[PDB]
């Protein structure tokens, strides 16, 4: 209702890395 | 805030006092409890005028409404005091004279177990009606025992309380309990005042109650919140065997029962629900830890 | 099937899978497994579940549909597809997949087969679409029209089986081979065109019957009865349950860590209702003012013991700098996982897992030892300001290792020697 | 507000008025209920020990979360004094009033308290047939002469001396009549609790030289009697005083004794609906209730129409709205009465406009109103009307030697904010009649 | 018209065929699927093979649609010279013999989608020649056939089978069945004890 | 005759409370609730939809789930786009299901739903279970028709080999492979699966679940299981949890490794031994030890007291008598307590006051 208003107008990544090494290690300890 | 609903259940019973006096020095103190509970709830009807009392005692051979008493005058008190705290102090000590009259007469009667239980489920019914009559009240449990008295077995109480609890979870209804007896711990009555945000207390001395009553069992549930307790001990949730009677804290429970157990029950048989155990299944508890040869 | 305790204990794949993409996994995997040497088949020995449910994710497979009739082409019209689209065309449609196999990679782009195969002919006959003399087609896909006339009949071949005798509807029209009446109306007949032969509605018909059959048999894949449909249920015996009941028998001893007669009792009773009847003063109520000073102060002396509890009672706000808080959050769960397996294998009652208990004992004292030097490193580096409050953070821990080894210790002399 | 205009009055009044007003329990027992649950709490625990509990112990009773509310239960109880803060041995010992402690005890304990709650005659009147109709006409009867509503039985002069004296119903001779104010009808919206306490708590100030703890000896007191029932009569002042009560429908006189109200009750503590109306956008009203009291009140910014038994049926219209403005009624005030005597048809509505602006979209959660925007847009636009000359009684100052002095005597005026208008190029400005002098006088100096 | 698309979401098309062995092999994948939760439709001939002896009971049947009165082909000079002659000599007149072909053929695939009385489903006769055809049905089938169900629309017939479908899948209180439609022993000595 | 008909449905309300037989009920409980979230539940038979509906139907199932079952456990799964989807794992912490049922709240359900793919994800989730433990699988199914990889009645001779046992709340009607996978998995009993007809009634199919499901007579797994009652501390500096390594500042401390736990119940972090306090073996007495029905009183004979014996309210004098009477005890009760006394108590407040 407009009545007061004016009117209108004009790091991880070491840890994979890591990770993906141990693993490499691990199959080929397994093989 | 609000109006709050305060349900006293005193146990009143002759052994139980009888005992307590012979083991201290004081003659006649339940009367010094019974004028301290009446200034106690004349003090609850001052809080606020919108606030109701009951009060349910727990004699030798059953409960009884003290307060409001049911439609089915001596004077004790004086008839110049306030017209409101008269009107719940006059009835509430002229039905403890009927009440010692009544259990004075049955005095020959066996009365083995006590009626504490049945009391606290008859004052939590209460609590529900007057909640549900009304509409928006709150309500609270005040449990007045004399535990001088050597009782005979609470185990039976067990389940009894415990489904209190649960009730008095759920309605937000804060049980407090006073005891006034030799045993510093009643292992039951603690757990319901810490299960159900209540005040647990114990008084060797009846003398001057009125400051614990006062000071103590008097935070009304609009304000518990903000209150801290002043409860000393601190209970565990433990429960005892079922064949030998000591509290178990590492043991063995039934799955079709749930009945505890510190020990393998003799025979491989539950003792409360005669369910056989597979012998195969129980030699797995039997097997002692494993060591290096 | 690899749903198993012991391949999902085996599948490192799946195991190096799950560790890639959790990250507070690959937090304890990587403390305790590379620097403290626990071994890997340990490790995910306590986590089945967690491999378990990482392996059905990936592991299932929504069922066949009817997947060329979704497909609405909607002058240009642009057509969406998917992977899983792609895939299920092919699984529902073999030859799709042998025109597409041969050809991808030889003679045209992916993007080219497609836009060709739903201008083909082939895609309109797939569809259960009567296909258009009128329409041009693709001319590369049509060579394949002939072979799935071969296909269809190969699959007919796939489908057919003798049928109970209950709903096989050839022994009806067999059942007199010799009747001759009158010829049924062109209506009781399928269509044919004014040359005689036969219009094609048909062969949408049986193309629709035959993709129906096709999914319903492909649900039976790798991975007397007559009698009882035949009974009228509902006039046999209602169901009785055959639930077991218990009756609970409660008897049991009262916890283990002057009597009065009735003459007393009637004789108290006696003294408080002549106490009561004669008369009765409420302001005795009040204390002698020697009782309420000490009645007070046992009051506050509990109030004050709760209050210290009631103000401490998302992690709470720590002291510690954040470098030294976390080592020593890694050497708590570090220090609970060996607890852990060797609770487990302490525990588990046979005897072949000796060495394991004796490997995670040894991994536990080197837990105490390794403890006890972080408490020394701080000690010394920040002048026992912190280690007083880095002994507490991890009290509970030690006190917990040290009771495993005291009780392996306690149950080795009596059993060794 | 209730608890809040009565413990107001309490603080203003000196403390060696207090000391003698804790004298009668009766009053006590009533003052001990107003103060918030916390200060309830501590005052019981210090009433029956007779020591001195120093104020850490106090503190640690309260919890981290409620320590607010311990801020202003121990402010108010000082307040009143009664709890005496004092120091000594280093420590700020607290303690409770010896006088407030001793009737405290003596009410709850039923000790001696000379008959501070009254006797009984024990002859019983009918309460629903003589006690609520007594009551009820006689506080209907000045709350219709209140409203300007024309009445046979004009209220007599003590209550008429008391209403015009009040900021309550403006009355003038050359006018020869008496109308409603902003604050007469924010009275008439108040619960009956507060509208009572407001004519009370006038009286209270209006007498003079009669003691000021007599008359609240009564009326606390008065809170303490029980309807349906005698009370035998007590002090000097009272007597005059209980007639005086007696004309505002708090007690009933047969002609020895007399019998408090249900208003008397209901001074104490607290305790479809007659009243609720209904506005459509067509500016009509349709009031469900049957009660003179509301139709007369009705009548003050509605056009009434018609009525039955059941309802009353009215416009709205714009002379309606002037003629309650002109009286001085806010239109915040006319739509707060609309608002909370709202018809629960209206309330459903309302409530099913605004679930399916939050069905569309749960975002934004738009106020609910129960009636109609346009009527209320419509009010405040009447009210614009009435506010659109606006004109000031004052003087203009020109012919200004010197720039200098006409910004000092314009800035001064904007100083003490008596200035109206400005305009530096003129040299002019205008200031209230109000601050005409001082800004002469400062030009002289 | 792409309607058949829709119908492929929600469940298998199974169609009768000229071939009688194929037939077969449509009606176990229709069972099939019906029995595994995957939903089935068949769409088969009134007066076809399926309809003179294959029963749609319980999961198999829980809707009938009579897409039209099944009419023979009355252009048929077989017919006509029958219908003539029944004229003639039993007095039947054409459009009622006409009518008696078709509802005995309607009225025959209605009555193969209930075994048991635990056994229910919809039928419904989509056409407006059947408004006026509820004394030609059988008389367990006419019973059951309301006044208002007479002349219904797609929609209303669609809120009417949501509602019923919901209805039956509720569990039935023994005793309103107890001895008034399902009898044992004892219920049956009473029933021949009152009669006599 | 109106009022009167308000009593005989009381009456016929009463007559199935009548029935209460103290059976044998399995208070450790492994639940698995699957939910479908497919296109079907974008329908508005249920408002503002049955997705919206479902979900938060769900929670309160959880929180009621956990209240009264406190040593059970739950899982999650729902199915979305043919496959099955998990949300939850098996776990005794209420707040972890409740939250993850939020955030399901806010993704649109699209897709077909698949029974085979929900049902073998609850067979695999239900592996690591005891053997003491009642494997149920709770399924709302809204759908009518199933799209399926493989064969389902493997699946359910699967389900019935694992001694799993399934519940089914469908939406709109009777699903043929539903109705088998409820019959063939409960011994035959055609009860467990249930076809709401409003909102009001799926409310209760969804509280009736709350209770143990009585075991069969020839299915017996019983065992001792070995449980512990630890000590709450209270301390004065934080320490670490053993279970989420956090700090908080006290837990409830293992009487048989000493490592301290953030919340009970649960199965301690390092000796595998469930930690639980006497309450929650106390929340399941009243499902032992059933309270017998109580009986109106007919008004034939003489009453004993005109007032309530637990609540002392008066009892209307009214044509029907408005009495319940314990047979144990033989005390009348007002017809408000009675239902207080067997919904919310569980012990009959004239049994207890009764002296022996
Ligand atoms: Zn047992
Ligand atoms: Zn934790
Ligand atoms: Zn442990
Ligand atoms: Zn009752
Ligand atoms: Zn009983």
């Amino acid at each position: 209702s407009t009545i007061g208003k004016t009117a209108l107008g004009r790091e991880e990544r070491e840890n994979e890395k890591t990770l993906n090494d141990y693993y490499a290690a691990l199959a080929k300890k397994q093989a | 805030e609000s109006p709050s609903l305060l349900t006293v259940i005193i146990e009143i019973a002759p052994k139980l006092w009888t005992t307590f006096d012979e083991e201290g020095n004081e003659k006649g103190s339940i009367i010094k409890v019974l004028e301290a509970l009446i200034v106690f709830l004349n003090a609850h009807l001052a809080f606020n005028s919108a606030n109701k009392v009951a009060v349910i005692a727990a004699y030798s051979q059953g409960i009884k409404y003290l307060y409001p008493e049911s439609t089915s005058d001596l004077k004790i008190i004086n008839s110049d005091m306030y017209r409101r705290f008269r009107n719940v102090d006059e009835t509430l000590v002229e039905e403890i004279y009927k009440l010692f009259e009544l259990e004075k007469k049955q005095i020959e009667q066996n009365s083995q177990r006590s009626t504490l239980a049945g009391a606290m489920s008859a004052g939590l019914t209460y609590v529900n009606r007057i909640s549900k009559e009304s509409v928006s009240l709150k309500s609270r449990l005040l449990v007045l025992t004399c535990g001088s008295g050597s009782s005979k077995d609470e185990i039976f109480q067990y389940i009894p309380i415990m489904n209190c609890i649960f009730s008095a979870t759920k309605m937000k209804c804060p049980i407090d309990v006073v005891k006034i007896g030799g045993s510093k711990e009643s292992t039951f009555l603690q757990q319901t005042t810490d299960a159900t945000n209540g005040v647990y207390l114990h008084v060797e001395s009846t003398e001057g109650l009125i400051q614990y009553l006062a000071t103590a069992m008097f935070i009304d549930p609009s304000l518990r919140p903000i209150i801290v307790k002043p409860n000393h001990g601190s209970v565990d949730f433990r429960t005892s065997c079922y064949l030998t009677g000591r509290v178990v804290a590492v043991g063995f429970i039934c799955s079709v029962c749930l009945c505890v157990l510190s020990i393998i029950p003799p025979g491989n048989k539950c003792p409360a629900c005669d369910s056989q155990f597979d012998e195969h299944v129980i030699a797995k508890l039997k097997r002692k830890p494993v060591v290096p040869r | 099937d690899s749903l198993s305790k012991e391949k999902l204990l085996t599948n490192l794949k799946l195991q190096q899978s799950l560790l890639k993409g959790n990250k507070v996994l690959m937090k304890v995997f990587q403390e305790t497994v590379i620097n403290a040497g626990l071994p890997p088949s340990e490790f995910w020995s306590t986590r089945i579940p967690l491999l378990r449910a990482f392996a059905l994710s990936t592991s299932q497979k929504v069922g066949p549909y009817n997947v060329l009739s979704t497909i609405k082409p909607v002058n240009k019209v642009n057509v969406n597809l998917s992977r899983e689209k792609i895939l299920n065309i092919f699984e529902n449609y073999p030859i799709v997949k042998k025109a597409y196999t041969d050809n991808v990679p030889k003679n045209f782009k992916e993007p080219e087969f497609w836009a060709r195969f739903f201008s083909s002919k082939l895609f309109r006959k797939l569809r259960g679409e009567k296909i258009m003399q009128n329409d041009r087609g693709d001319v590369i896909i049509d060579r394949y029209l002939t072979l799935d006339q071969e296909f269809d009949r190969k699959d007919d071949d796939m489908l057919l089986h003798p049928v109970k005798k209950i709903i096989d509807l050839d022994g009806n029209i067999q059942d007199d081979p010799v009747v001759r009446g009158n010829r049924p109306d062109f209506t009781m007949q399928p269509g044919v065109d004014i040359n005689g032969n036969s219009d094609g509605t048909v062969d949408i018909l049986k193309g629709m019957n035959r993709l129906s059959e096709k999914m319903i048999m492909a649900l039976k894949n790798e991975y007397n009865d007559e009698r009882n449909e035949l009974k009228i249920d509902d006039l046999n015996e209602s169901y009785k349950t055959n639930y077991a009941i218990i009756h609970l028998k409660r008897n049991a001893h009262e916890k283990t860590t002057l009597k009065v007669s009735n003459q007393q009792m009637l004789q108290q009773l006696s003294l408080v209702m002549d106490n009561l009847i004669n008369k009765l003063d409420l302001n005795q109520v009040v204390p002698n003012n020697e009782v309420s000073n000490k009645i007070n102060k046992r009051v506050i002396t509990a109030i004050k013991i709760n209050a210290k509890q009631a103000k401490h009672n998302l992690e709470v706000k720590s002291t510690l700098p954040i470098d030294l808080l976390e080592s020593c959050r890694m050497l708590h769960t570090t220090c609970c996982e060996f607890l852990k397996h060797f609770y487990i294998h302490f525990q588990s009652g046979e005897q072949k897992q000796a060495s394991t208990v004796k490997k995670l004992y040894n991994h536990l004292k080197d837990c105490i030892e390794k403890l006890n030097e972080l408490f020394q490193d701080v000690l010394n580096g920040d002048g026992e300001s912190m280690s007083n409050t880095c002994t507490a953070y991890l009290k509970p821990v030690l006190n917990s290792i040290t009771l495993a080894t005291h009780k392996y210790d306690e149950y080795f002399n009596e059993y060794n020697n | 507000s209730l608890k809040h205009s009565v413990t107001q009055y309490l603080e203003e009044i000196p403390q060696q008025v207090q000391n003698r007003l804790y004298t009668s329990p009766a009053t006590c027992l009533a003052i001990y209920r107003i103060l918030p649950p916390l200060a309830k709490f501590f005052i019981m625990a210090m009433v029956f020990n007779e020591n001195e509990v120093p104020l850490l112990d106090l503190d640690k009773w309260v919890n981290s979360n409620g320590k607010l509310q311990f801020q202003n239960a121990i402010k108010s109880m000082k307040s009143l004094h009664l709890l005496i803060p004092n120091k000594s041995s280093g420590t700020l010992m607290i303690n409770l009033n010896p006088t407030f402690k001793i009737s405290l005890r003596n009410a709850l304990t039923g000790g001696e308290v000379q008959n501070s709650f009254g006797v009984v005659v024990e002859e019983n009147v009918v309460s629903l047939d003589l006690l609520d109709e007594y009551s009820a006409n006689k506080w209907e009867t000045i709350l219709h002469f209140m409203v300007g509503t024309p009445l046979a039985k004009i209220p007599s002069e003590k209550v008429l001396n008391l209403l015009k004296h009040s900021k309550l119903m403006e009355e003038v001779n050359s006018t020869g009549e008496f109308k409603i104010t902003n604050e007469g009808f924010q009275f008439l919206l108040q619960e009956i609790n507060s509208q009572l306490w407001t004519l009370l708590l006038q009286y209270l100030k209006m007498i003079e030289t009669m003691d000021l703890v007599d008359v609240l000896h009564f009326i606390f007191m008065l809170g303490a009697l029980e309807v349906g029932k005698a009370y035998k009569i007590l002090s000097e002042t009272q007597r005059i005083m209980l007639q005086d009560m007696r004309d505002y429908g708090l007690v009933f006189q047969k002609h020895s004794i007399f019998y408090p109200t249900k208003l008397a009750l209901m001074l104490t503590s607290d305790t479809i609906p007659d009243g609720s109306l209904i506005v459509e956008t067509n500016f009509k009203i349709y009031s469900y209730s049957n009660s003179p009291l509301q139709i007369a009140v009705l009548s003050l910014f509605v056009h009434l129409k018609a009525r039955f038994v059941n309802m009353v049926l009215g416009q709205i219209t714009r002379e309606s709205i002037r003629r309650a403005l002109t009286n001085g009624i806010t239109a915040d005030q006319i739509i707060a009465y609309l608002e909370t005597h709202a018809h629960p048809q209206m309330r459903r509505l309302a409530e099913e406009k605004l679930e399916k602006k939050l069905e569309l979209d749960p975002n934004c959660k738009e106020p609910l109103q129960v009636l109609p925007p346009t009527v209320v847009d419509q009010i405040r636009l009447w009210q614009l009307e009435l506010d659109r000359v606006i004109t000031y009684e004052g003087s203009l100052y020109s012919d200004f030697e010197t720039s200098q002095e006409y910004n000092l005597l314009s800035k001064y005026a904007q100083d003490i904010g008596v200035l109206l208008w400005k305009d530096d190029k003129k040299k002019k400005f205008f200031i209230s009649k109000e601050g005409n002098s001082q800004v002469l006088d400062f030009a002289k100096r | 018209m792409g309607i058949l698309d829709e119908v492929w979401k929600h469940k298998l098309i199974l169609v009768e065929t000229p071939d009688a062995q194929e037939t077969s092999l449509a009606l176990e994948t229709y069972r099939k699927a019906c029995s595994n939760g995957r939903g089935a439709i068949l769409l088969s001939v009134a007066r076809g093979k399926v309809s003179e002896g294959i029963d749609f009971d319980h999961q198999y049947g829980r809707t009938v649609l009579m897409i039209g009165i099944p009419f023979q082909y009355t252009e048929s000079r077989i017919l006509k010279a029958r219908l003539e002659f029944m004229r003639e000599n039993y007095r039947i007149r054409e459009n009622d013999f006409l009518s008696f072909d078709a509802m005995r053929h309607a009225a025959q695939c209605l009555g193969r989608v209930l075994r048991g009385k635990d056994d229910y489903g919809v039928m419904v006769l989509a056409d407006r020649r059947f408004s006026r055809k509820r004394s030609q049905l059988p008389k367990w089938i006419a019973q059951g056939l309301s006044d208002a169900d007479l002349n219904l629309s797609t929609d209303m017939a669609i809120s009417n089978t949501k509602q019923f479908l919901r209805t039956m899948a509720q569990p039935t209180d023994p005793k309103d069945q107890e001895g008034v439609s399902v009898w044992s022993y004892e219920d049956l000595i009473k029933h021949q004890n009152s009669r006599k | 005759a109106s009022l009167v008909a308000s009593i005989v449905e009381a009456r016929k309300k009463r007559t199935a409370k009548k029935n209460i037989t103290p059976y044998q009920r399995g208070i450790i409980r492994s639940l698995i609730l699957t939910l479908d979230c497919s296109e079907a539940m974008l329908e508005k038979d249920l408002r503002p939809n049955r997705h919206a509906m479902i979900i938060q139907y769900a929670i309160d199932f959880v929180h009621e789930f956990f209240d009264q079952n406190p040593i059970s456990q739950m899982g999650i799964i729902i199915m979305r786009n043919g496959l099955a989807q998990l949300v939850s794992q098996v776990s005794g912490n209420p707040q972890d299901h409740i939250d993850a049922l939020k955030s399901i709240r806010k993704q649109e359900p699209k897709g077909n739903p698949s029974l085979q793919n929900a049902l073998e994800m609850a067979r695999g989730l239900l592996l690591p279970v005891p053997a003491h433990c009642t494997r149920e699988v709770l399924i709302v199914f809204g759908s009518l028709s199933t799209t399926d990889p493989g064969d389902i009645h493997q699946t359910i001779d699967s389900l019935v080999s694992e001694k799993i046992r399934v519940k089914v709340l469908g939406l709109s009607a009777q699903v043929a492979i539903c109705k088998e996978l409820c019959k063939a998995t409960n011994y035959g009993d055609e009860s467990f699966y249930k076809i709401l007809l409003d909102e009001t009634h799926l409310k209760e199919l969804f509280n009736e679940a709350v209770t143990p499901l009585p075991v069969n007579k020839i299915n017996k797994g019983f065992t001792l299981v070995k449980m512990g009652f630890p000590t709450r501390i209270f301390e004065d500096t934080p320490t670490f949890c053993s279970c989420h390594s956090k700090l908080v500042y006290g837990g409830y401390f293992c009487p048989n490794c000493h490592s301290k736990v953030c919340s009970l119940p649960t199965v301690c972090p390092c000796c595998d031994l469930m930690l639980i306090l006497s309450t929650h073996l106390a929340r399941s007495y009243h499902h032992l030890m059933p309270l017998k029905t109580f009986a109106e009183v007919p008004t034939t004979e003489k009453f004993r007291s005109e007032d309530c014996f637990s609540c002392q309210s008066r009892f209307p004098i009214l044509l029907t008598s408005s009495r319940y009477r314990c047979e144990d005890c033989k005390q009348e009760f007002c017809v408000d307590c009675d239902v207080f006394i067997h919904e919310i108590l569980h012990n009959c407040p004239g049994c207890e006051s009764k002296p022996v």
